[PDB]
RNA sequence: GUAACGGGGCUAAACCAUGCACCGAAGCUGCGGCAGCGACGCUUAUGCGUUGUUGGGUAGGGGAGCGUUCUGUAAGCCUGCGAAGGUGUGCUGUGAGGCAUGCUGGAGGUAUCAGAAGUGCGAAUGCUGACAUAAGUAACGAUAAAGCGGGUGAAAAGCCC
RNA sequence: CCCGGCGAGGGGAGUGAAAAAGAACCUGAAACCGUGUACGUACAAGCAGUGGGAGCACGCUUAGGCGUGUGACUGCGUACC
């Protein structure tokens, strides 16, 4: 079953048996991962609810990984002028794995 | 002329395609022999349609 | 660079380098253009800087506990095999020997030995004495380094 | 004291040149053009974090519409009927209900297209 | 031993500019001299 | 088993001998061998030597049967010039290099 | 993460047969480009062309309404002789009579190559004579 | 060569009067990371907690770090029990850079930290080398031309006869 | 010992620790030309890069939509000094 959850300002699509990546949390791997803020458990049909971050809904999780990715690159540059700059980021991130999800 | 730039080595290779040299499509021997040819001209030992040729 | 002040010329201003002399520094090769100088970088050094910072590593020379002060310590001879044996048996090696008196016995010593070094104690080198293991000394060296720094 | 200059800079080289594989003829070979197609590189690379997300946010209302369409209310009255429907964060990046399994997403359109005054 | 283990005094260390070397390094061209006329240019003409 | 044989020295400039090397890769021995024997040009006899010799050593030695012989590589690299002035306008005494070209064969049953 | 999206094997097309002898060019026109570059469906894709492959059933007799008729002359400088060159109105329709809704729909498709990509699933023919008859097309109203 | 909405298209899909909506930028904002630094708290030699405006930037000033050549601890200690050097990839840092590792290699190498400097090329229509390019392009040097038979030779239109 | 004109060049056999030390021999880049594999190029276009990506080889994908390399196709987009 699929189910939308938030991770901020941004909303995120995710399944039962996924490991879904979102920037990184607090919480350890020993510990339990778990979301209230569920804006719909999408079952049989489009539900027609008003109030958000449903109260009959969980989505449980677990962190599987703590890491940072790949390293990119950010260049800022402005030509004939003599202006050159360069910075890198390689980004925490958090990845959990979803056991909950009811239908 | 000249040219603008020094040109990549794709293009160089594109520009002999077609002065390759080019396949023989198998060779010739003789219709009533065993002997070898070189394909409708005389061989060595004068064999095409018999006679002598190429007393080398 | 000598032998020659030709110029390769041939005028400036045509599809080539401005070509002045053949003995510029760009020219390839033959002497280049920032190529060292005679360097002696020896200074006045500060009489009362130099005394108070001594006292410093003098004073960490007991705090370390380095300060040995071998009682007129000498050998019959300037041979390496006696004062060697000397060192063995009073167990130090690797050691910063000074002579209070500047005597040839010792002072002609210790060349066979790997580590070891003989210095006297009349104007104490200072990068010496922040080296080394531990310090020999005499008790004429200590009464006469301490009125140096007087 | 005589220094060698440049024993680092084939290590800066190499470097270059290995960011410029998979770049065409000269730029995976050659410092000069190697360098500038990494320099232009890194600027685009940047901007289209931020411009991927513009783009693509253009295709999510677009399969919206199509949705919305079908339930015969266009898109700007649909989020406008969602607005004074009471609360739902909602977002365009939801409606894969619009291109996939499309016998969903009614109810939503449907509440908002009733909201409407 | 106890050598290098040294350091300057508080703030003493300016190391200061080198000049003329790469160009995402702030300092390259003109060397901080800025564009044409006699001070740009090499050591000429006028006293103080 | 595989086997080169050289030529070094050999009176070619290298970019008639690379028109032929890029034709007979992968070829096999035979087909390339026939192919030589129907062209006429002094060049294709001029290989013909140096790819009889790479058949030749395999017929002995190291290899054992050259039916099932195939040309894995075939390549060419700059032998030594020979520099001559070539007259030309105005008295203008420019170079015109004589090229040679070190020409390597190199055949397997593999 | 990102959340999937749509991939060019999964693209369906299905053929419509689409009844024009009501309607008129410029309705019939944008409409046209609409489904032929997918549009009237949901893409979520900038760069596959979803739509569907268009049969237009005639549109060989197709009023523009007004006057921009006679003056739609086509101008075009393929190589030759002294003057801007043209075609009439009126060959448009007696001459390969598909013409007008064709360079009418063209000018709505991206560029040069996505373009022809988007195209290459449109046909006319020359008008009420259609040929696919065995596909059992699905009828549509404008 | 349409080419005076940007074009298609619109004789209403125009335009005008009123009015509503949507979309639409690092703007306004949320999530997660971070720099420097004011206030406040802990309360410092070194920081961390809360809170906060802040972080496009050349010329130019100033601060910080790296490596290359060299010294010094390094007369020590590691080494064919596989050193420097080359090279592909992974890791890692804000970047310079550093680190790990298979290949390669048959002798050499080393920080911390301070100190000296011939101290990083891509430009000077820069100097030199190896070596690419236009190219299978142009050339056949007064056209005092040549033949065909034989021969040295492995091979001859040009040699020797 | 094999090939070829008595040739040039290379290989085999045999030497050495090593010939990935073979006589211009020290380990050895980059330009340089070529081989072999993968996958690509005949509805097919511009600084060749960025973003999205069918497909296909390899990595037990720990199958959990990934890594690696290539990449039909296409939105966007003007090198450095």
């Amino acid at each position: 079953m699929y189910a939308v959850f938030q991770s901020g300002g941004k909303q995120h699509r995710v399944s039962e048996g996924q490991t879904v990546r979102l920037e990184k949390l607090d919480i350890a791997t020993g510990e339990t991962v778990e979301f209230a803020e569920v804006l719909m458990i999408a079952n049989g049909e489009e539900v027609k609810i008003g109030v958000p971050f449903v109260d009959g809904g969980v989505i449980k999780a677990e962190v599987v990984a703590h890491g940072r990715g790949e390293k990119v690159k950010i260049v800022k540059f402005r030509r004939r002028k003599h202006y050159r700059k360069q910075q890198g980021h390689r980004q925490w991130f958090t990845d959990v794995k979803i056991t909950g999800i009811s239908a | 002329a000249v040219q603008q730039n020094k040109p990549t080595r794709s293009k160089r290779g594109m520009r002999r395609s077609h002065d390759a040299l080019t396949a023989v499509t198998s060779l010739s021997v003789d219709k009533t022999s065993g002997e070898k040819h070189l394909r409708h001209h005389i061989t060595a030992d004068g064999y095409y349609r018999g006679r002598k040729v190429i007393a080398k | 660079v000598t032998g020659s002040g030709k110029k390769p010329w041939r005028q400036k201003g045509t599809g080539r380098a401005r070509s002045g002399s053949i003995k510029s520094p760009i020219w390839r090769s033959g002497g280049v253009t920032f190529a060292a100088r005679p360097q002696d970088h020896s200074q006045k050094v500060n009489k009362k800087m130099y005394r108070g910072a001594l006292k410093s590593i003098l004073s960490e020379l007991v705090r370390q506990d380095r300060l040995i002060v071998v009682e007129k310590f000498s050998v019959e001879a300037p041979k390496t095999k006696l004062l060697a044996q000397k060192l063995k048996d009073m167990a130090l090696e690797d050691v910063l020997i000074i002579t209070g008196e500047l005597d040839e016995n010792l002072f002609l010593a210790a060349r066979n030995l790997h580590k070891v070094d003989v210095r006297d104690a009349t104007g104490i080198d200072p990068v010496s004495l922040i080296a080394f293991d531990k310090v020999v000394m005499t008790a004429d060296a200590v009464k006469q380094v301490e009125e140096m720094l007087a | 004291a005589r220094v060698k200059r440049g024993v680092i800079a084939r290590a800066r080289h190499k470097k270059i040149l290995k960011q410029a594989k998979g770049y065409y003829g000269a730029r995976s070979r050659v410092y000069r053009v190697a360098f500038q197609a990494v320099i232009k590189a890194g600027q685009y690379a940047y901007r289209d974090r931020r411009q991927r997300k513009r783009q693509f946010r253009q295709l999510w209302i677009a399969r919206i519409n199509a949705a919305a369409r079908q339930n015969g209310i266009s898109y700007s009255k649909f989020i406008n009927g969602l607005k004074k429907a009471s609360v739902e964060i909602d977002r365009k990046i939801l409606a894969d209900i619009a291109v996939f399994d499309k016998v969903a997403f009614t109810a939503l359109v449907e509440k908002a297209k009733a909201a409407l005054a | 031993m106890r050598l290098n283990t040294l350091s300057p005094a508080e703030g003493s260390k300016k190391a200061g500019k080198r000049l003329g070397r790469g160009i995402g390094s702030g300092l390259g061209k003109t060397g901080g001299r800025g564009h044409k006329g006699q001070k740009s240019r090499s050591g000429g003409g006028v006293r103080r | 088993m595989e086997t080169i044989a050289k030529h070094r020295h050999a009176r070619s400039s290298a970019q008639k001998v690379r028109l032929v090397a890029d034709l007979i890769r992968g070829k096999k021995v035979s087909q390339a061998l026939d192919i030589l024997t129907y062209t006429n040009k002094k060049a294709a006899v001029l290989v013909k030597k140096v790819l009889e010799s790479a058949i030749a050593n395999a017929e002995h030695n190291d290899g054992a049967d050259i039916d099932d012989l195939k040309v894995t590589k075939i390549f060419v690299d700059e032998g030594p010039s020979m520099k001559r002035i070539m007259p030309r306008a105005k008295g203008r005494a420019d170079r015109i290099l004589k090229r040679t070209s070190h020409i390597t064969v190199v055949v397997s049953d593999r | 993460m990102k959340t999937f999206t749509a991939k060019p094997e999964t693209v369906k097309r299905d053929w419509y047969v689409v009844d024009a002898t009501g309607k008129t060019l410029g309705r019939l026109a944008t409409e046209l480009a609409r489904r032929l570059r997918g549009k009237h469906k949901a893409e979520y894709t900038p760069h596959v062309d979803t739509g569907d492959y268009i049969i237009v059933l005639n549109a060989d007799k197709v009023a523009v309404t007004g006057n921009k008729r006679t003056d739609k002359v086509y101008y075009h400088h393929t190589g030759h002789i002294g003057g801007i060159k043209q075609a009439t109105f009126e060959e448009m329709i007696a001459r390969r009579p598909e013409r007008v809704i064709e360079i009418a729909v063209k000018g709505m498709l991206p560029k040069g190559p996505l373009g022809r990509a988007m195209f290459r699933k449109l046909k006319v023919y020359a008008g009420n004579e259609h040929n696919h008859a065995a596909q059992q097309p699905q009828v549509l109203d404008i």
